[PDB]
RNA sequence: GGAGGUAUGACAA
RNA sequence: GCGGGGUGGAGCAGUCAGGUAGCUCGUCGGGCUCAUAACCCGAAGGUCGUAGGUUCAAAUCCUGCCCCCGCAACCA
């Protein structure tokens, strides 16, 4: 939940870069634009309009709606 | 072959929905000629479906299909010492066997202990246009697009 | 900040392709380049990386206020045309096409040929 | 350090100085190297040669003047090391909801039927 | 639980019996049809009553302990005397007649490719 | 159609 | 006596600034080839010369000791 909050820039990409090789599920919540796309992200759940959808740039079409 | 184009054998429709691309799906379903249990594969899942959903499952399937069958394909071509993959136009007959071979392949690979289950799940996420199948076409024509440099080849 | 007439210096090479808007006089408005779109390699030296990079600058040049541009092509690359077009789709009205090809009258010698 | 400008700046300025101060000790060090290369040499020679040994104990005064003025280097301060590694393997459904809902007390549902897999 | 062995809670019986060692499918099927007890309760929901029956029934054969020592006395006999299946036990070769230019590889061990 | 110009591989057999 | 060195088969890092033993070539097994070389894929090979200390933990820091190499071991 918000894994990178209150780390310093530097440690996020270290956090970022070590879960994207990491070998097994990541359920993550996160509002950093930057954490995201390093993790690679396959699959996001849109709140409150439950919505499991393929991961993408749609993003940011739900983020305006 | 080198002759040319050669002669596709016609599939009769299913007896139950009428229709060449149940049996089609039938026919990629099926492992070692053994078309009984695939028949009750597929027939039983579109009962899941019939389940899952009020809707004709067979409009499901259909509905699914538009939403795997690819349209732009990238062909591999060796050009000197460079090898690059060009954008290809998918023809109708293929775009069914694609989207037949998708969809059955990442049935397989779905959780549920039962293949008709994973049938008609991985049939209904698709239909939905989400899901392993969909994310295949996605990668098809994402793959295209970005080898959209070469199309005049 | 305003204008209404221009020039589109496509300066198309064999190994990439750079698209340059300026006014009639010759003052630089806005250009792209297929390279500074993210292209690489040979990618860069393709109608479609033309194309593109002639639109990203064209959207820029029409920004300031610019209606139409006569183009003057250079170059032996191959997108010389897929950003000629691109130029008139992405909005601009394409007036003139010359080709300014430099000829030596002779001049340099040129640089060896590429083998032994 | 107070810098003038946005982070981008503070980096170049940072990075620069870095970058510089590095110079610095690095050519600090091969004057240190330099007088001890022939410090030693002097050293080892034969107790017959009296002015290389003179030479020596001379030099062997500036390489200790050198290495009393030589600049240390700020250790670097050491990123953080992650080796996350899973213990036994993911199975093709590890988390089933189905039809989820819930509400806290008082308050609007969050949502309805919630399933996912 | 049975015979020294918690054997699996949630399984059918006749199958939970066979995670005793010296009970097989078809044992289990014996000692179960002997006491009475249908094959397709859970142990779960046996009853006092049915397990001791079990218990008595399983009392009766030579299981888990006894059994190991049993067949670890055969071999050990084998070898005391020298015979060619002792020495088969002993250096680890296959004992029935099995070739071992090829295969061999559940009484050799792991490759060792040197 | 034709013509001048623009990596390694014994020896004998 | 003054220095420099001991880490996988060899040559080197890591040693200052303590946490996790690697890189280069080679070796072995399998591929590719008509075959060899090159190439591809796998494996093996050291608890860091050796023995005590310091520490939560040392290849690393400290100390000793044994080995190997360049110098020196006497100047009018
Ligand atoms: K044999
Ligand atoms: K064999
Ligand atoms: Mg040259
Ligand atoms: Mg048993
Ligand atoms: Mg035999």
């Amino acid at each position: 939940d918000q894994p990178t909050n209150h780390l310093d820039p530097e440690t996020q990409s270290i956090i970022g870069a070590n879960f994207n090789l990491f070998e097994g599920t990541i359920i993550v919540v996160s509002h950093n634009p930057s954490f995201v796309e390093q993790i690679g992200i396959n699959r996001m759940l849109i709140l409150p309009s439950g919505n499991i959808d393929n991961y993408s740039p749609e993003l940011l079409e739900y983020y305006s709606n | 072959p080198r002759k040319g184009p050669v002669a596709k054998r016609d599939v009769l429709p299913d007896p139950i929905y009428n229709s060449k691309l149940v049996t089609r799906l039938i026919n990629r379903v099926m492992v070692d000629g053994k078309r009984g249990i695939a028949a009750n594969i597929i027939y039983n899942s579109f009962d899941i479906i019939k389940e899952s959903t009020g809707n004709d499952p067979l409009e499901v399937f259909e509905q699914a299909m538009k939403n795997v069958m690819p349209v732009l394909e990238v062909k591999a071509r060796r050009v000197g010492g460079s090898n690059y993959q060009v954008p290809v136009e998918v023809r109708p007959e293929r775009r069914t066997t694609l989207g037949l071979r998708w969809v059955v392949n990442y049935a397989r690979l779905r959780g549920e202990h039962t293949m008709e289950e994973r049938l008609a799940k991985e049939i209904m996420d698709a239909a939905n246009n989400t899901g392993a199948s969909v994310k295949k076409r996605e990668d098809t024509h994402k793959m295209a697009d970005a080898n959209r440099a070469f199309a005049h080849y | 900040k305003n204008i209404e007439s221009g020039v589109a210096h496509i300066h198309s090479t064999f190994n990439n392709t750079i698209v340059m808007i300026t006014d009639t006089h010759g003052n630089a408005l806005a250009w792209s380049s297929a390279g500074s779109l993210g292209f690489k390699g040979s990618k860069k030296s393709t109608p479609f990386a033309a194309q593109m990079a002639a639109e990203a600058a064209t959207k820029v040049a029409m920004e300031h206020g610019l209606k139409t541009v006569d183009v003057t092509v250079k170059g032996p690359g191959s997108g010389r045309e897929a950003a000629i077009r691109s130029l008139q789709a992405t909005g601009l009205e394409v007036t003139a096409i010359r080709d300014v090809t430099p000829v030596p009258h002779x001049g340099c010698r040129p640089p060896k040929r590429r083998r032994v | 350090s107070i810098y003038e400008g946005d982070y981008y700046t503070y980096k170049k300025k940072y990075s620069e100085n870095q970058l510089l101060r590095e110079k610095m000790i690095i050519q600090q060090e091969k004057e240190v190297k330099e007088l001890a290369t022939f410090v030693q040499k002097a050293k080892q020679a034969s107790q017959t040669n009296h002015a290389l040994k003179r030479m020596g104990l001379e030099r062997a005064i500036r390489l200790d003047k050198k290495k009393k003025n030589l600049t240390k280097r700020d250790k670097v301060y050491k990123r953080v090391k992650m080796d996350i590694k899973p213990n036994r393997e993911v199975a093709r459904t590890p988390l089933k909801v189905e039809n989820v809902t819930f509400h806290y007390p008082g308050h609007p549902i969050l949502y309805k039927d919630l399933s996912f897999q | 639980r049975i015979a020294g062995v918690d054997i699996p809670r949630d399984k059918r019986v006749v199958v939970s019996l066979t995670y005793i060692y010296g009970i097989g499918n078809t044992t289990a099927k014996k000692v179960l049809a002997n006491v009475g007890v249908s094959e397709d309760v859970r142990v779960r929901d046996l009853t006092n009553e049915q397990t001791d029956a079990i218990r008595a029934e399983i009392d009766k054969l030579k299981v888990e302990g006894d059994l190991r020592r049993e067949v670890n006395l055969n071999i050990k006999r084998l070898m005391e005397i020298g015979s060619y299946r002792g020495i088969r036990h002993r250096r680890g070769l296959p004992t029935r007649g099995q070739n071992t230019k090829n295969n061999a590889r559940t009484r050799k061990g792991p490759t060792k490719t040197v």
